[PDB]
């Protein structure tokens, strides 16, 4: 695979201009749910017609880093140009070579974004761009740190961008640069807190589990689920080992962001030796539709309990992971395990295919209500992860629609 | 409710209402599901057979985790509800297994899904035994590999098993690696000449249609705990969230038609038995193999007192199944049943032949359920005590062994469904009564059926070998509306529609022709299927 | 709160084992006082037999008293622990179930018929002996 390959790779392109697993390479028409509303992601493909046959060097560039299409129509924040702006010239080169030989062309225009007003006007992003500080030096090498620190921080910083979800943002809804790898909601998932903190971030993991985690996606405290299976399923799995260190050395050196009230790591939560009693659940038998099974541990212990068993202390394969010393269930906001609930975890690492069966209202294979999957994850919580986390049937709710509204998508009035 | 109006309706959410409704749906029909259960969710099911007694659950109990409703009761006999009257000369080998509840029966099967040979649909014209489907298999091979992908099937992709049905394209799974019980039994039955052969199942063997893979439980009959099977409940939920409307608790029981024979209305109850006339412009019942002749003799009105879709006096008659004897015994040679699913693997050598003329195809099945609860019934029962115990619990376990060979039924008319004239539920509604008789031709495959099964047990060096003097039932329901061309010899024609009505189409087991030497629900999935092309171009 | 030690005890001593759930000797107390109320004098009676004639395993316990009209609630007991249930119709209530002691000694190859064995694939893996005990 070529250099442009890599770039395109790592910068993870292929993630949203490819609408699913099926749809044309990189076609565009991916539904990206902003806050405002969903945007879809164009078609890159050299076509003359629907994709950017037309675009030269230049305006590769532009759109690239600046978020400046062709025509000059500014590009959406969806595009992570705040996050390609530093990237570098050569690799900005090598990845126009790679998209205008590289890939297939594909006549199939992509759908029109439609947003209310004023986010349906595409020029108003010049102010929200002077106002994000998104200029932009092109990346240089850090000679106070080594090699290795350098290609890390580039890999995350600007390929693979990991800052743009891991980074929360401001009322204006731009990179909030004091808060760095702090973990954000990024609507009906939230990524961690991935700083260097021992307890609030990743400092307590080994660089082993770091590894596994950034290659395999599976570690023995922590599965990618949601836009991180994604994530590595696209783009982290592809990366050459050296890619990975290179990250992990980075990752155990920016700067700590403990959180409040927290004080044991999100992997070091031992669980109660608790469970429920079988005599009363003979009471509900000849009695279908679980509406009457409101209590929490034996619903886990019906819904959920086959794989990760009653101990939740997970398969002894580790196919299914201990619920135990899990960062999903010991993080203090439990977004993650609610996400993991409604939606679930499908990630395919190396052809091989983890599938949550997903246990949403759209559920196939068992659907459960807001206030059921509430209990649920309280039990799981109390027993398996951070007691201090406390579940409602509104914050499920909340989950499902895609997270807090965020101040500024109120204006849609 | 005034009226509940609609394009489109399916008596029935079972596995064949299901894929009908989405299928119908997929295309814009607005589609109706009545089902005559209730709102079935499997966590609750599994959590009722988590706590079944453990005497039920050596024993092969399926019913007790689905509640009998009143309204609409179902089989079940441990307590013996009394639902399913079976009479005849082989009574016992008729006490089917069926659920009632959106998804149907299905929410319990192995996922065994089969392709059925060509020569199974012209046994009639090759042998002159049997009767004759209106179509061929090439005819139905679109459809049957639509339902295939549909469910997400497994099988043997390159394999020369057996001769089997040909195949346009390949599974869209691999068989899953057999257990060593599995593995252990294909070696014996290869010494004694038997092919033993992987057995396509409705099941993951990779991640599927957002259903995990099959992490081998070993209950697939009667539950999925993470659903990696296929249920019927999946087409009901994917057909209700495009559109379709589903109510459970909707028992029809009898429908208005003009002087067209046209129907132009159905009516059904609640449990508080309330009528509701439905009125769509084209009917489907897709109840089952015995629900479907029991709604029909039990609808007859002014115009056809004989029963609806009974001018040819067979709707209900020519009852099918697949007559199976099992046997359980304990093996010399540690086998440890239980890795994988209940049905992996199923000696196929004897499918098909010139002997179907004489006597019935087998399908020797050896039933890979896991026999812990057996062996501690088995072990607590003879008053053991202490280690001696744990030892015999160990050991039969290890050793536990369950073998079964099915065969097919001929076309017996006076196999009826007429409706008890004594015995009534909660609605009015008298049981299913089937006055069913296996015939000759079953004795006589059931002659070397007997000795075949001695003899493979003999080659594990058996001991305590039981072997049922009758015939155990398999819940293949087939036959009841044959189908064919001549509407005075047949009820149903080559798309599914009865003769008698038009309008009216049947998607159910009651419309197979041959009950064929293997499973059968692949083949009901195709035959919706289908129906459903037969409805797609009625309505446009 | 004696009756559930004593209970306890006897129980560890008949099965053979020690790892056993309160909760379900609780369950299985309550199932069996409300069977019958004689159960306490009974069990205290058997209590009071082993520490006299100073039992040391449960085969002696099982083979001295035959004709004892007391070994059937030992018989029963040991049916409960190994089982979970109490009486034996469909309608029996289960007390024991994923824990049952009759699931636990084949636990460590056959699967415990819905709670998943370990991975999605484990059975492609050969079995270990039959006359090899795994615990408890
Ligand atoms: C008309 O005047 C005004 C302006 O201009 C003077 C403006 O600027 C604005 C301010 C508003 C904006 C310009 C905000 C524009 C932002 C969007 C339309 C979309 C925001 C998109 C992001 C924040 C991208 C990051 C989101 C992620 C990472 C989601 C995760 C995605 C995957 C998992 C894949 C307003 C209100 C206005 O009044
Ligand atoms: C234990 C068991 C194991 C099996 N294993 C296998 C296997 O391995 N492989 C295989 O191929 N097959 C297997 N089968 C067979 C399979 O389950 C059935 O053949 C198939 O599911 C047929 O279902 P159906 O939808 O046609 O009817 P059903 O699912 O029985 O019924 C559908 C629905 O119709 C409703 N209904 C019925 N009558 C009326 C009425 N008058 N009005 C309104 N609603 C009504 C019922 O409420 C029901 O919910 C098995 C069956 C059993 C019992
Ligand atoms: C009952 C509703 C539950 C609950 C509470 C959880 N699960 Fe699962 N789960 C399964 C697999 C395969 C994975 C991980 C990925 C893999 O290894 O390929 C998980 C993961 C989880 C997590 C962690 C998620 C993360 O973001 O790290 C949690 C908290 C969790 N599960 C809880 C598999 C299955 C199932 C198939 C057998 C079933 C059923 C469940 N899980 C059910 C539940
Ligand atoms: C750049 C390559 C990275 C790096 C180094 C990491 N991510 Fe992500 N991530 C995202 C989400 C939604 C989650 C949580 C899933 C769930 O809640 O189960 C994660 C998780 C992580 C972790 C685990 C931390 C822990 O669980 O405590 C780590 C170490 C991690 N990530 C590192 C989302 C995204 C994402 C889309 C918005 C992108 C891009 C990245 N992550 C990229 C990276
Ligand atoms: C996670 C999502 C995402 C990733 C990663 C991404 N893009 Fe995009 N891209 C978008 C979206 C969304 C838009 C359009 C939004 C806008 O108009 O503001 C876009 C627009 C573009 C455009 C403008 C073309 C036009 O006609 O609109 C180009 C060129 C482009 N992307 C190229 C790339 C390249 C090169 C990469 C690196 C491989 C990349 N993108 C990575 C989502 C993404
Ligand atoms: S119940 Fe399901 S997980 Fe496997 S053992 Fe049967 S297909």
């Amino acid at each position: 695979i070529s250099r442009g390959h890599y770039l395109a790779i790592a910068a993870d392109c292929a993630a949203c201009h490819t609408n699913g697993r099926d749809g044309q390479f990189l076609a565009g028409g991916y539904a990206i749910s902003s806050p405002m509303g969903n945007i879809y992601s164009t078609n890159i493909t050299p076509s003359k017609t629907h994709g950017i046959g037309n675009y030269t060097l230049e305006q590769f560039s532009k759109a690239l880093r600046h978020g400046i299409r062709a025509d000059g129509a500014q590009l959406y924040p969806a595009m992570p140009y705040d996050a390609y702006n530093r990237l570098t010239d050569e690799d900005v080169k090598s990845l126009y070579a790679y998209i205008m030989t590289e890939v297939k062309p594909v006549d199939a225009p992509s759908p029109k974004t439609q947003l209310p007003f004023p986010f349906s006007i595409r020029a108003s992003l010049g102010i929200w761009k002077i106002a994000a500080r998104i200029e932009g030096k092109p990346y240089v090498f850090d000679h106070t740190h080594n090699d290795d620190w350098n290609r890390g921080r580039y890999l995350v910083d600007e390929l693979a961008h990991c800052g743009e979800c891991h980074t929360p943002r401001n009322f204006l809804l731009a990179p909030n640069q004091s808060a760095y790898l702090a973990g954000a909601d990024i609507g009906s998932w939230r990524a961690p807190n991935i700083t260097n903190a021992p307890q609030s971030g990743i400092g307590s993991w080994s660089d082993q589990d770091l590894f596994q985690y950034l290659k395999t996606g599976k570690t023995a405290h922590a599965r990618a689920a949601g836009p991180m299976a994604e994530a590595i399923e696209h783009s982290l799995q592809y990366l050459p080992d050296a890619d990975i260190s290179a990250i992990v050395t980075y990752l155990r050196s920016v700067p700590a962001k403990a959180e409040s009230g927290q004080t044991v790591a999100n992997f070091e939560h031992a669980g109660r030796p608790s469970s429920y009693s079988v005599a009363n659940a003979n009471s509900r038998r000849s009695n279908s539709t679980l509406t009457k099974t409101t209590d929490g541990a034996a619903l886990y212990e019906a819904v959920c309990a086959s794989c990760h068993q009653s101990d939740g202390k997970g398969s002894k394969d580790g196919y299914y992971p201990s619920l135990v010393g899990n960062t999903t269930t010991g993080q203090l906001n439990p977004n993650d395990l609610i996400a993991s609930i409604l939606y679930g975890v499908d990630r395919t690492t190396d052809n091989h295919e983890i599938l949550m069966p997903a246990f949403g209202p759209d559920s196939l294979v068992q659907p459960l209500t807001d206030e059921q999957i509430a209990t649920i994850a309280d039990y799981v919580l109390s027993h398996f992860g951070n007691a201090q986390a406390t579940v409602s049937a509104d914050a499920v709710k909340q989950v499902r629609a895609g997270g807090k509204q965020v101040p500024l998508a109120k204006l849609a009035s | 409710n005034e009226t509940l109006s609609a394009d489109v309706v399916i008596i029935g959410a079972g596995i064949c209402g299901s894929l009908l409704a989405h299928k119908l749906v997929r295309n814009g029909l607005s589609v109706l599901l009545l089902d005559a259960g209730p709102r079935r969710d499997r966590s609750q099911i599994v959590e009722n057979w988590r706590n079944m007694p453990p005497d039920n659950k050596s024993q092969y109990d399926y019913a007790t985790p689905y509640p009998s409703v009143p309204w609409a009761p179902h089989t079940n006999y441990f307590p013996d509800n009394n639902y399913l009257i079976v009479k005849g000369p082989d009574r016992t080998a008729y006490k089917q297994g069926i659920i009632k509840g959106v998804g149907g029966t299905t929410w319990h099967w192995a996922a065994s899904s089969w392709r059925y040979l060509p020569n199974d649909f012209k046994l009639h014209s090759t042998y002159g035994v049997g009767r004759d489907y209106a179509m061929s298999y090439d005819e139905l091979e679109p459809y049957y590999y639509e339902a295939e992908c549909e469910m997400g099937v497994m099988g043997p992709n390159g394999e020369e098993i057996t001769p089997s049905a040909p195949r346009q394209n390949p599974w869209p799974m691999t068989s899953m690696p057999y257990g060593y019980g599995d593995r252990t039994f294909t070696e014996i039955v290869s010494k004694l000449g038997f092919s033993n052969t992987p057995v396509p199942q409705a099941r993951n063997s990779r991640p599927y249609d957002g259903r995990p893979q099959c992490c081998g439980n070993n209950n697939c009959m009667p539950i999925c705990p993470i659903g990696a099977m296929y249920n019927g409940v999946y087409a009901a939920i994917k057909a209700e969230k495009l559109g379709a409307k589903i109510i459970p608790n909707a028992v029809v029981y009898a429908m208005e038609t003009d002087a067209k024979n046209r129907i132009t209305a159905i009516s059904f109850y609640d449990p508080d038995k309330q009528s509701h006339r439905v009125v769509a412009k084209t009917f489907v019942i897709a109840a089952n193999g015995i629900e479907t002749p029991k709604l029909l003799l039990l609808a007859a009105n002014d115009r056809n007192p004989h029963g609806i879709a009974n001018s040819s006096d067979l709707v209900g008659r020519n009852m099918m199944d697949h007559p199976g004897i099992g046997m359980s015994f304990q093996s010399a040679e540690p086998i440890w049943a239980g890795g994988g699913s209940v049905q992996m693997s199923s000696i196929t050598n004897f499918r098909d032949g010139d002997f179907r003329s004489e006597y019935a195809a087998t399908q020797i099945g050896y039933n890979n359920t896991a026999q812990n609860s057996r062996a501690g019934m088995k072990a607590l029962s003879m008053g053991l005590v202490g280690k001696k115990l744990d030892e015999e619990i160990r050991r039969r376990t290890a050793h536990g062994v369950d073998i079964y060979a099915n065969h097919e039924v001929l076309p017996d008319p006076n196999n009826r469904l007429v409706l008890s004239k004594d015995y009534k539920d909660a609605l009015g509604i008298p049981h299913p009564e089937v006055t069913y008789d296996v015939g000759e031709y079953v004795r006589k495959s059931a002659a070397i059926s007997r000795q075949r099964l001695m003899d493979i047990a003999k080659a594990m060096g058996g001991t305590e070998i039981e072997m049922t003097p009758y015939f155990t039932p398999n819940q293949h329901i087939t036959g009841g509306t044959i189908m064919g061309h001549d509407p005075r010899d047949s009820v149903v024609d080559k798309w599914l529609r009865t003769h008698d009505h038009s309008n009216l189409f049947l998607a159910t087991g009651a419309t197979m022709a041959a009950s064929g030497t293997v499973n059968s629900t692949l083949t009901m999935a195709a035959l919706s299927l289908r129906a459903a092309d037969a409805i797609l171009n009625d309505l446009k | 709160r004696d009756s559930i030690s004593d209970f306890m005890q006897l129980s560890a001593f008949a099965t053979g084992h020690k790892n056993l759930d309160l909760n379900i000797g609780s369950a299985l107390l309550l199932a069996f006082e409300a069977q019958k109320h004689d159960f306490s004098t009974q069990i205290k009676a058997l209590r009071e037999h082993i520490t006299k004639n100073n039992y040391q395993d449960v085969e002696a316990l099982d083979a001295a008293m035959k004709d004892d009209p007391l070994h059937p609630t030992l018989i029963q007991i040991i049916r409960a622990w190994y089982s979970g249930v109490i009486e034996d119709e469909t309608n029996a209530k289960v007390y024991a179930f994923e824990k049952a002691l009759m699931y636990q000694p084949s636990r460590d190859v056959v699967v415990i018929p819905t709670y998943a064995h370990n991975g999605p694939n484990y059975w492609v893996s050969e079995p270990a002996s039959v006359d090899v005990m795994p615990a408890f």
